[PDB]
């Protein structure tokens, strides 16, 4: 009652459960419908589950998951200056970090429970989306270091391709993933 | 105190609450119901099409957001003055004052739901069109435009 | 009112009716600025950028509680006919005032 | 403080007041930084104008240095009356009082020496335009400095409230 | 026992009485008497006595006391900002509200039970004092809207008459009240 | 809560304790041992000369003092900002950052006592000689001046 | 339990003892030992022992102790101010008193029980250390009045002589004390 974590029931529960999935009303107020806060949540099963992931999903899935978590943390660390001056006044690298965090939030973490396709998702689809996002991030960082303007990078249709990925049917996903990876490779430096 | 066992359990069992405000009571407003801390848990299931009118929920939440913003601007103008406020802040200030004067301070009147919705739309009309982010364009076209000098809480 | 720069342009400032003062070294310009502020803060003081990058920094202790004698740097004649980093100066000023780099 | 129920209620009220004050101060800082962003662009434009005036004035000055001897311009500068009594009105900016320089007149351009060659005369007007742009630049820079000090003070207060009280 | 109103006897008597006069320890320490906490006090007999007040004191007495209560409420609301930032950071209108609240506290609410005259005040005397205070407030607000700074208003001579009005005897009050009203009109009319 | 009866009563019996920190854990540091609340009462019996290394105790004391200085500088920065720091305060702040990055964070390495002392001396190298009041002048110069980070 | 001084045992003990040596957890965390809270502690025998101190330690020992205590109180009072705005935003005298408070609490109060020499300290050694600290304070005040900056005073080499005073043996202490006094009185004269 009141949503306080210091209640004895909550403290007794947190001493024996393996995972805690913290829901937020604030996230639901922002139309982030899954509404699960990743800053307050945690899980103690990842280390023991890594061997299964390395065989049933992919060989580098834990590395991709760790990189995505690190990117989210870096986004969370920059939320003060973006509140002070606004996103348009940041440097190129920080603005790219903010944009990549927005892409993650709106395309991977977010999920529609009433959609006929997005309601369910396999591990391989999540792995593919993470791979695509990380590849785009690397390409964009290289382009930024080369001297490309950030706003020009924001206009690439590869973002439109990536955003639609979670609505692709489970049967047709691998072909879409291959085409999108080819497009990511063929963007940026392939056309300057 | 809302941590007292009686209100705590009552909230823990019932659905929502209606909160009275002492500030509104001392400012001469009756009934002194403060909309910001109030909440109805089953409201969404009793309003809509075939129940009240099709624009009930959006009008309600737009009123909530606008009133909160107006209260914040009212706090800010005390220190920074009215010159530093933009036009929109002045509109929100006027809206908050008119809301407290007309929507809440109804006295001993018996208002129909249609009369309350009409007064709500008249109050919303003071804000610039396009600030109503939470209301669809069809409802704005159908209802936005009238003035407080036709329908209001002091006729 | 008062200007500190190279002695050549000080002649022009005197020609304009301003109290142009000649200087040719960073320490010499610092000494002249200290002399000017010590003998009265009434005069506005334009110091040269090359002689003194931050005119208020050099006499910051003496300028405690001082409002009228405003100090600002100026490029100078030799740098006038060359590219001037107006963006760099503004970025440095914003960094000093707000403690951030927000030039995008 | 004495541990009692009334004291507990008072402390909870104090906590609510502190949170509301933090929110209000953050809104004030938002308004201040908007004004600061406006003033930055104003200052940049003024600096560019001053740079252009400096270029033209120095070009005018150097031309007369070779066509006419330096002794001519030295005598002209010796003959011109000096500038005095520049207006120093004060201005209110977010409560704090900031000086505002106002070059009412470069002595009104009322007196000139007997020796006035063509090259020398144009140089002095260039320096007058130089000064009347420099005063504007100084005023704008003072305004930005004051707004920046206010922003820093507000940020410091917000941090103190969020991390100590 | 400890001054804690949460004590059971105070709560039991809080639900039965028709009027509540809570006493403040801060005012008692300051030696400001009767030392009644205006925020924590109330009365349920206000509406029932209105016809008697209209018939026996004045036709607009309830409106005057409602205006006084609203002024006190506004001052209480502004005191939070005053404690947050200090009294000097407010605008002129809020400063005027604070000053009028202070004047109301010092010249109307305060009462000396030992003074020969101040120990008892009739309804008409209080009504006259309230009218003087409200008229001064209206004049000061109009003057501030005309550009007069708050410091000049605080130095006006009529404040001494307003402060001293409580010590005037009952039979001397009717003429003193009219003189004070005319002086209040004249001081603001002539100055600006 | 360190004031809870269980840890409070346990502390009165045992010789010291090793306390973990949630901030270090959330910053991805393992093992997340917070050195300031930690304590060991029998340490002075086991360290010295003829065992471990002679400079062990003084190095530990200097590390504790320097880390406390860094922590209070961190507290000060969160109010006024980094740009107002004195050079010495900035040096202490970066010392605290380097300490948390390299000394506390190990992973699964089985670091020996000599390696740990080498890392500690490298960290103390970041501070100006003469600020090390806890250490006798003999050990300084003998071990002072190591390269910043061999890692 | 929990460092709570409102425990019944502590409260019943404090009613009869003549001294109260309060240990602080915060001081022990910083490895400041003996970790005696000089703000919460007291003693009722200090006034009755003054004749013995005058006869056996020094004629002006009580005045020196009172001066040290007053300086420590002043720096404790300025601590709350300095922790909010930063040392640089203070006057030179305030910075000097903060620095001398640091010198006092790190070179006089602290004592190492496991050190071979610092474990035991006689009254003469403490008197000498206090004399050195106060002489340095007076000289620093004079220099600051003459216009010397605070940092130049802080970077003096005699502060190192004062810092190592407590590690000097009892036998060699008087010579070290005389030489340190000479260095203190000669350092600022050269600094002018």
């Amino acid at each position: 009652p009141g949503g306080d974590m210091s209640e004895p029931v909550t403290q007794s529960t947190l001493r024996i459960v393996g995972a805690f999935w913290r829901l937020d009303a604030s996230l639901a107020f922002r139309r982030h419908f899954p509404a699960i806060n990743w800053n307050g949540s945690y899980s103690l099963f990842t280390s023991a589950l890594d061997p299964w992931y390395r065989e049933n999903v992919a060989e580098d899935y834990p590395e991709l998951r760790d990189a995505i978590s690190e990117l989210l943390q870096r986004e969370a660390g920059l939320q003060e200056i973006v509140q002070l001056v606004g996103p348009d006044a940041l440097q190129d690298a920080e603005r790219l970090v903010i944009e990549v965090g927005r892409i993650i939030r709106e395309d991977f973490l977010q999920q529609n429970a009433y959609h006929e396709v997005d309601a369910y998702c396999s591990m391989k689809k999540a792995y593919g989306i993470m791979k695509m996002i990380l590849a785009f991030y690397k390409e964009a960082e290289a382009a930024i270091k080369r001297g490309v303007s950030i706003d020009e990078i924001l206009q690439l249709p590869v973002l439109e391709r990536i955003g639609r990925a979670r609505y692709v049917s489970e049967e047709e996903f691998p072909a879409y993933f291959e085409e999108a990876m080819k497009e990511i490779q063929g963007a940026f430096k392939a056309l300057a | 105190d809302r941590t007292h066992p009686i209100p705590d359990l009552t909230g823990y069992i019932t659905e929502g609450q209606i909160q009275l405000s002492r500030e509104l009571h001392r400012k001469g407003i009756y009934p002194p119901i403060d909309p910001l801390p109030s909440l109805s848990r089953l409201m969404n299931n009793g309003v809509g099409k075939g129940k009240t009118r099709e624009d009930h929920k959006q009008v309600s939440d737009q009123l909530y957001s606008a009133y909160a913003n107006g209260v914040d601007i009212r706090k800010l103008v005390a220190i920074i003055g009215e010159d530093a406020l933009t036009e929109n802040d002045r509109r929100y200030l006027q809206f908050a004052d008119a809301f407290e004067r007309f929507f809440i301070n109804q006295g001993q009147q018996n208002r129909s739901i249609e009369e309350s919705l009409q007064i709500a739309w008249a109050l919303l009309s003071m804000l610039p069109q396009g600030e109503l982010k939470r209301i669809s364009k069809d409802h704005i076209g159908k209802y936005y435009g009238q003035k407080l000098e036709e329908i209001w809480g002091a006729p | 009112m008062a200007v500190i720069a190279d002695p050549e342009t000080a002649q022009g400032f005197r020609l304009a009716g301003l109290e142009g003062y000649g200087a040719s070294s960073a320490e010499e310009a610092q000494s002249l600025l200290e002399t000017l502020v010590e003998r009265g803060g009434y005069a506005l003081v334009a110091v040269d950028e090359a002689l003194l990058p931050d005119p208020e920094r050099a006499v910051e202790r003496l300028m405690r509680g001082r409002d009228l004698p405003v100090l600002l740097p100026i490029a100078g004649l030799k740098e006038a006919f060359q590219g001037h980093d107006v963006e760099g100066y503004m970025r440095e000023l914003v960094r000093k005032t707000i403690g951030f780099d927000i030039k995008l | 403080v004495s541990p009692t129920r009334m004291n507990l209620l008072q402390r909870r009220g104090q906590l609510r007041l502190a949170q509301k004050g933090v929110d209000l101060l953050k809104k004030k800082r938002d308004a201040l930084v908007a004004e600061f962003f406006g003033l930055v662009r104003e200052a940049m434009e003024a600096r560019k104008a001053l740079d252009q005036a400096a270029k033209e004035a120095y070009a005018a000055l150097l031309l007369a240095q070779a066509f006419d001897g330096p002794e001519v311009v030295a005598g002209a500068a010796l003959g011109v009356p000096p500038l005095e009594g520049v207006e120093a009105e004060v201005e209110n900016v977010w409560g704090s009082k900031v000086p505002r320089l106002k070059a009412t007149f470069p002595d009104g351009a009322l007196l000139s020496p007997v020796g006035t060659p063509a090259y020398t005369l144009e140089a002095s007007r260039a320096f007058r335009r130089y000064a009347e742009a420099l005063i504007r630049v100084a005023n704008t820079e003072t305004r930005l400095k004051k707004i920046g000090e206010e922003i820093k003070k507000t940020t410091r207060r917000v941090n103190a409230l969020e991390q100590v009280v």
